[PDB]
């Protein structure tokens, strides 16, 4: 047992595994130990798969580089490629045009929500949602449930609800009850009642469906969803308002952009973020304010979507460190700094010359080391318990000046927060929707529901897995209008004169200098996303990938810290430790992407 | 009634899995409530942990050599293959268990076909593609990264109707889908039939739709089906929206040059 982080961690209680974590992207494994009372007291967050895309990219063209970075991840697909061409960008100081960055943003902001969305409905719902107790909802119930989470959804009557409940019943009753078999159901972790679970389960279908639509917007400027192409020094989809059909964009390919934005925005506006404040409020309900974790004390974003081109200070999201949970100051973040962003390999499977420091990824090296500590139960091709005392994961632990941060959407909204406080007027939108949420949470659903009024500060609601969640939710409904303004803003400059996709003045690499050194950040679905290239004599001399779930699910440091996975799950009670539901819950509200923390 | 799919995931990105997802025809709905039972998916299941791997002896049991068993990814054969574990134990060994009462193997995707970025050079982990690993099974490559998605379902689909694996060429392709390069019907071919060619990036070539063979376009030397059924229910494809196909359904393509290196031999094509 030791202290860290104000966290009392003991290995002494009862072990439970979790192996394979499921309703993730990749491969995880978790162990935690409770107490006499059932409440987790330790956690280990192991990352169970590695490819070595960092080792892979020696020695090839930093022009190629995001096609295989692209692919560490097809669900957050194209962020990579994106950090990827502004790190290559930024070591040979190449400025792209201005439809180039549009259409990047409109890309980034379109997976955002794409990626938030799928991630809450087809991966996390059920962790809140009892598919079995939907089954013995009342269809007229349930349609007027669905008027007061959300009036303006057109999806509302009994009978729709009551064709949807059939065939789920029927697929039940069909005895093949695939991705629901052997699930949790019935567990007294689920607290809601039987007509928000079949409004849930609605929903989940529906989105099952839209998802598809959306990414459509991908497949026009980058080709293809998963994977769209991108291009180092702009985008490849030449713009021609008017031999119109020949150019890859025209007014009609904008204007089918235009019309997949705006069913976005209803999706975000009437189903996604209604839903999670109705759930959300229930969970609040019933007390479950559990796996703050990091979120109360330390949170990063590098900072995101300047409305400005190349000026930070513009950032709608904007970034920076939080400490010790004073959200009064915010540190700046700098990528290029070797005392800030580090990684140290001390409990990863990796090896270093020192392992007692932690290495700036210009400075990276990631050579395997998979190896076993003596408290090991089992053999090393059979781990029955991972030893966590030594190394015990395939993920590297990112620290920035030393501490252990939590990355993603709860911390840029925690940081957009602080930063509307300080007088940042560029975050107005976020602490908008955050003093709305709060509302709603607080006294409108409770009101609506016949549910006490609660009065939860967003100081005390955010640091928690229901903000989490939460947080995800504003964040995609707030991608989704941003990324309308942006449309507006590139018709308008292709309208003006100005068709330029492409600048190609450092396309060949005898324009380039014998060596550089570029840094690309990304404000990806889960995080803060960083690649460091270094370039010599025309090839990849290093590239160093630090990913959103690389600190999130990093395991400990040299000092012994705790990641935010770990911390997220300590003191959570289980209702049955055999049953996962709450390690789960919390765990699936970071999105958890294994591949892209490995890579 | 529903033919059980078990689709495993070895070392991924879990692209498959999301093109299989954004089909129109079928819906991927209607393809697990419907038409398949989905019983193992570490992406979608409820079931996590012991829960999770106690399906896979129920099913095999109950449905011996009458399920199919999906693959996405590969199986590493360096660090004692616990470059990917699941279930405290080495994938090879999951893929190798489920995979002997299976009916049919389906590999998923340039991965599982061939070895996928992880197999490009030096392949860290000596990922090795399924049918390297299986060789007593029939098995049906559906290369890409990732593949058209109703080129996915289409598969499923033929199976489901049939209880066959459709015909396959000579590297385990499916002809209904594989049968034609890129280039035969890529809707630039009249560019290049009349040496018309972007020759850089957004040149006055480029906004009129010319042919992409000088910027690497690898179209005359891939086979997939991305020229005429298109990607996202035919809204455009790679080379529609500008850049030239890379290759990405053949098998090694990542070790074959830069992407915008030109194949050479143009009269050849
Ligand atoms: S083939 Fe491509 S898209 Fe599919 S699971 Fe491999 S890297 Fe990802
Ligand atoms: S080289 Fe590529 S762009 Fe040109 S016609 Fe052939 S497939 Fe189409
Ligand atoms: S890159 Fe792949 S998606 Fe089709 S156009 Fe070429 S085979
Ligand atoms: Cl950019
Ligand atoms: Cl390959
Ligand atoms: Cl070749
Ligand atoms: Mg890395």
């Amino acid at each position: 047992a030791y202290a860290t982080q104000g966290f009392n961690l003991d290995d002494r209680g009862r072990r439970i595994v979790v192996d394979p974590v499921t309703r993730i992207e990749g491969h995880m494994r978790c162990e935690v130990n409770v107490d006499a009372n059932n409440v987790i007291r330790n956690a280990v967050s192991t990352g169970t798969m590695w490819r070595g895309l960092e080792v892979i990219l020696k020695g090839r063209d930093p022009r190629d580089a995001w096609a295989f970075v692209e692919r560490i991840c097809g669900v957050c697909t194209g962020c990579h490629a994106l950090a990827s061409v502004r790190a290559v960008e930024n070591a040979l100081d190449i400025r792209i045009p201005k439809n180039a960055h549009l259409i990047r943003e409109i890309m980034a902001k379109t997976l955002q929500v794409h990626d938030h969305a799928v991630h809450f409905y087809h991966l996390h719902a059920l962790d809140w949602v009892d598919v079995m107790s939907a089954l013995k909802a009342d269809p007229k119930r349930t349609s007027e449930l669905q008027q007061l989470v959300s009036p303006a959804h057109p999806l509302s009557s009994a009978g729709y609800f009551r064709d949807i409940q059939n065939r789920l019943k029927r697929f039940v009753e069909s005895g093949q009850l695939g991705p629901f078999m052997n699930g949790y159901w019935g567990s007294k972790a689920y607290v809601l009642p039987p007509e928000a679970n079949l409004m849930a389960v609605t929903h989940y279908l529906e989105a099952l469906d839209l998802q598809k639509e959306w990414v459509k917007i991908h497949t026009i400027f980058g080709g293809k969803n998963p994977h769209p192409n991108y291009l180092v020094g702009g985008v490849p989809c030449a713009i021609n308002l008017d031999g119109a059909a020949s150019a890859p964009v025209n007014m009609e390919r904008l204007s089918f952009v235009k019309a997949r934005i705006d069913e976005i925005i209803e999706f975000n506006k009437n189903v996604y973020v209604p839903d999670v404040l109705a759930i959300g409020t229930l969970y609040k309900q019933a007390g479950w304010l559990y796996g703050g974790g990091l979120a109360a004390t330390n949170v990063l974003d590098y900072g995101e979507y300047p409305n400005v081109a190349y000026n930070k200070s513009t950032d709608q999201l904007p970034g920076g460190a939080i400490l010790n949970g004073n959200w009064d100051e915010v540190f700046p973040v700098d990528p290029r700094d070797s005392q800030q962003v580090q990684e140290f390999v001390s409990h990863s499977w990796y090896k270093y010359a020192d392992e007692s420091v932690g290495l700036h990824p210009w400075d990276g090296v990631t050579e395997p080391n998979y190896v076993l500590g003596a408290n090991t139960k089992g053999t090393r091709t059979r781990i029955e318990q991972i030893d966590e005392s030594a190394k015990y994961s395939w993920i590297k632990s990112p620290r920035w000046r030393g501490h252990a941060m939590e990355v993603g959407p709860l911390s840029r909204y925690i940081l957009a927060y602080a930063h509307a406080r300080s007088g940042n007027k560029y975050a107005e939108r976020p602490k908008e929707q955050l003093e709305y949420s709060a509302q709603m949470i607080n006294s409108a659903i409770p009101k609506a529901l016949g549910l006490p009024e609660t009065q939860y500060t967003l100081k005390q609601l955010l640091p928690s897995t229901i903000g989490r969640t939460l947080a995800r939710a504003l964040e995609s409904q707030y991608c989704g209008e941003m990324m309308h303004s942006d449309w507006h803003d590139l018709v308008a400059n292709i309208r003006a004169g100005d068709t330029a996709t492409a600048n190609v003045d450092k396309w060949d690499p005898a324009t380039w200098p014998l060596q550089a050194k570029g840094v690309g950040t990304v404000a990806a679905p889960r995080g803060a996303l960083g690649h460091w290239i270094r370039i010599k004599d025309g090839r990849i001399e290093n590239y160093q990938c630090v990913v959103p779930t690389t600190w999130n699910g990093s395991p400990r440091d040299y000092k012994g810290q705790i990641g935010a996975f770990e911390a997220s799950l300590m003191n959570t009670p289980m209702v049955n430790p055999e049953q996962p539901v709450e390690i789960l819950r919390t765990l699936h509200s970071f999105d958890p992407c294994l591949a892209c923390s490995t890579h | 009634p529903r033919t059980p799919v078990l689709w495993l995931h070895g070392l991924e990105c879990t692209g498959c899995s999301e093109s299989f997802i954004r089909s129109a025809h079928p819906l991927a709905k209607d393809v697990v409530l419907s038409m398949i039972s989905l019983d193992y998916d570490d992406t979608l299941m409820a079931a996590a942990g012991h829960q999770a791997e106690a399906i896979l002896e129920e099913i095999m049991t109950k449905y011996k050599g009458n399920y199919i068993l999906a693959v996405e990814g590969n199986p590493p054969l360096n660090q004692d293959g616990m470059s990917c574990i699941i279930g405290g134990r080495p994938f090879i060994e999951q893929l190798k268990y489920v995979a002997k009462d299976a009916k049919a193997i389906i590999s998923w995707g340039s991965c599982a076909s061939w070895g996928g970025v992880q197999a490009a050079k030096p392949n860290p982990t000596q990922a090795t593609p399924v049918h390297k690993v299986i060789t007593d099974k029939p098995i049906i490559k559906v290369p890409g990264c990732p593949p058209i998605a109703e080129v996915m379902t289409g598969v499923i689909t033929y199976m489901l109707t049939f209880d066959r694996i459709p015909e396959l060429d000579r590297q385990g392709r499916p002809k209904m889908f594989y049968s034609q390069r890129i280039h035969d019907k890529c809707y630039r071919r009249p560019h290049f039939d009349a040496g018309q060619f972007v020759e850089e990036w957004d040149d006055e070539s480029a906004r009129k739709g010319f042919c992409l063979y000088k910027m690497g376009c690898k179209g005359p030397t891939t086979y997939n089906a991305c020229s005429t059924t298109r990607w996202n229910e035919g809204t455009s494809f790679p080379i529609q929206s500008g850049h030239g196909c890379i290759g990405c359904s053949e098998d090694g393509f990542w070790d074959k040059g830069s992407f915008y290196d030109r194949l050479t031999g143009i009269s050849q094509f």
